[PDB]
């Protein structure tokens, strides 16, 4: 039911992510050879619309009518670091033969995060909260009514009289009115 | 918070068989497991399997059989059947202890990687070189320039009559 | 940082095709983060607002203060008003050919505007 | 081995003149 | 011949751009994220819902606050009006 619905969604924004992916890589790709006049506009244009519409989709499908995360348990179907033929098309990126010797640095998904220790540590150091929330509050609700007045305040002289003109044209060859 | 350990599992596995498992769970020397687990509990009274995962005991029982990397051990506690209680992971699946989350976490940790990419993406474009309001406003020789003519261009029509008369020899040598 | 950004983008790409990869085949205290991060994000715009602003409304306002050299908005139009009117051919305004009375031989004008590093410096537009 | 063609278009001297 | 409708046009589609830039900066008008309501993960997740402003909020800022210039400078250049139609004082 909603499990085969949402199981349908994912893959079809994996395939649109893997698509938008494919599409970067190429204008990328296109940016190597052709270097010269690589304006500032079209590669921040490029990388809105590589992040926007992958980051979009991500988190729809993340907060947006999902059961409770405490029943569903994270299981794969099997770890076997095997070397086949008819199973190195169905991983779509990675994964296509595993190694022996990378257990240790390769399978924390290529951990990238490094600034998330430094930013616990940054904040543990300042070991109040009732303010700062409020302050916060106030200022969404400042923002929500500046939108909703903006939102409420967002929602040819003629000088070629064909009549009078037709009246000078009568008056011109014609004596009604004229005389 | 039982993630921030990142151990592997080397030689305290030295076989993924049915019974090795549990011995090498049951006696962590050094690092193997948790030491907090229900062995001491098991082990109380004497050498059984009730207090493992049939009677009413907070252990890491098999949820699931998995007899080729490892089963998924899991907290087990509850009065009736067929019910896990799932909070982490300290299996040896996937060479990695995460927190046993739906794709949530997945496509965050994805996110954020993409998210630390592209800052550094455009903290490398940002100073390496930028327009201002005039063009070349720093610092306070002719080959584009073509000179065409046409009025004399009839030249080129003569052009096809030296050729006609005696033509080139190819050399195919770039000595 | 052609090469750089686009390793950026592939090691970005290749993790997410992981993440998207594990998801698929599993599927078959004083702490305040919040505000903490609503302050780095206000500071942020205010960094990116503060450059802007210092981009726009610092290095454009040489004639501003005082009419210094500059062709933008200060040299064309005294050259139009004073001599000719505009027209594109492409950017082709008014030549001075005597048309208006000649009647002899037609000439168009190349006229364009070209940049160069020096002190008090115009246009210099291009029988000869 | 530097072409093996017969080549007169690449001097292609342009107008840019239009009236 | 109207070549100006097509200047007029671009000029509307810039401030309309513009508009919506200085506009679409209000997406947490709705609440503040009082409570950690992130069922899925709330360390990598909730947390990071505005870390990642460099593709959410620093993504459009960049954009939006670039257009306004290079606008004002195109419909100055590109339409440099010069057009007092009687070259009042010129004539003089």
């Amino acid at each position: 039911r909603e499990e085969k619905q949402l199981e349908a969604s994912l893959d079809a924004l994996l395939n649109q992510v893997a698509d938008l992916k494919n599409s970067l890589g190429s204008f990328i790709y296109k940016l190597e050879n052709e270097y010269d006049r690589l304006t500032w506009p079209s590669v921040l244009d490029s990388f809105a619309l590589l992040s926007g519409q992958l980051n979009t989709l991500n988190k729809v499908l993340k907060h947006e009518k999902t059961p409770l995360f405490r029943n569903q348990v994270i299981i794969p179907l099997v770890l076997s670091p095997d070397r086949d033929e008819d199973l190195m098309r169905q991983t779509e990126g990675r994964v296509p033969v595993f190694s022996h010797e990378v257990v240790p640095d390769h399978l924390r998904t290529k951990p990238d995060p490094e600034v998330e220790e430094q930013e616990k540590q940054l904040t543990t150091d300042a070991a109040g909260a009732d303010a700062a929330q409020k302050q916060i509050q106030s200022l969404n609700k400042m923002c929500s009514n500046l939108l909703e007045k903006i939102s409420k305040e967002e929602r040819n002289k003629q000088t070629f009289n064909p009549g009078d003109t037709n009246a000078l044209v009568a008056a011109v060859a014609f004596g009604k009115g004229l005389s | 918070n039982l993630l921030g350990i990142s151990w592997v599992d080397s030689s305290w596995i030295p076989i993924l068989n049915s019974g090795s498992v549990l011995d090498y769970f049951s006696e962590r020397s050094n690092p193997f497991y948790d030491r907090t687990c229900n062995n001491e509990v098991v082990k109380m009274q004497r050498l059984t399997l009730e207090h493992l995962n049939q009677m009413v005991g907070i252990e890491y029982i098999l949820l699931h059989a998995q007899e080729p990397i490892l089963f998924i051990i899991r907290k087990q506690q509850r009065q009736s059947p067929a019910q896990v209680i799932p909070l982490a992971d300290y299996y040896i699946i996937a060479g990695v202890i995460y927190q046993a989350p739906d794709l949530g976490s997945v496509i965050n940790s994805r996110v954020l990687t993409a998210v630390h990419g592209i800052q550094s993406a455009f903290d490398e474009a940002m100073s390496y070189c930028r327009y201002h309001p005039s063009k070349g406003y720093w610092w306070h020789k002719r080959k584009e320039e073509p000179s065409s003519i046409f009025q004399r261009q009839r030249v080129d029509a003569l052009l096809i009559d030296l050729r006609q008369k005696f033509p080139p020899r190819f050399v195919q040598q770039k000595s | 940082w052609p090469w750089d950004s686009v390793r950026n983008n592939l090691r970005s790409a290749l993790t997410e095709m992981c993440v998207l990869y594990d998801v698929l085949s599993i599927v078959r205290s004083p702490q305040t983060l919040q505000l903490i991060s609503k302050k780095k994000s206000l500071a942020g715009a205010a960094q990116i607002l503060l450059k802007g602003a210092e981009r726009l409304t610092k290095s454009v306002a040489e004639n501003q203060e005082n009419k210094l050299q500059r062709d933008f908005n200060s040299e064309l139009l005294r050259l139009r008003q004073h001599w000719k009117l505009r027209k594109v051919g492409d950017k082709i305004l008014g030549d001075l050919s005597y048309r208006s009375a000649g009647s002899l031989f037609p000439h168009h004008g190349t006229f364009e505007v070209i940049k160069n590093t020096d002190i008090d410096l115009d246009k210099k537009i291009p029988l000869e | 081995p530097k072409k093996k063609d017969v080549e007169f278009l690449p001097p292609q001297l342009p107008n840019d003149k239009f009236k | 011949q109207s070549k100006e409708t097509l200047l007029q046009s671009y000029n509307k589609r810039l401030k309309d751009d513009i508009k919506s830039i200085m506009d679409n900066f209000t997406e947490i008008i709705k609440t503040a994220k009082i409570e950690d309501e992130t069922q899925v993960s709330r360390a990598t997740q909730g947390e990071q819902d505005n870390y990642e402003m460099h593709v959410r909020a620093a993504n459009i800022v960049r954009a939006g606050e670039s257009l306004m210039k290079l606008v004002s400078d195109l419909k100055q250049f590109l339409i440099l009006n010069d057009f007092p139609s009687v070259n009042e004082a010129i004539d003089q």
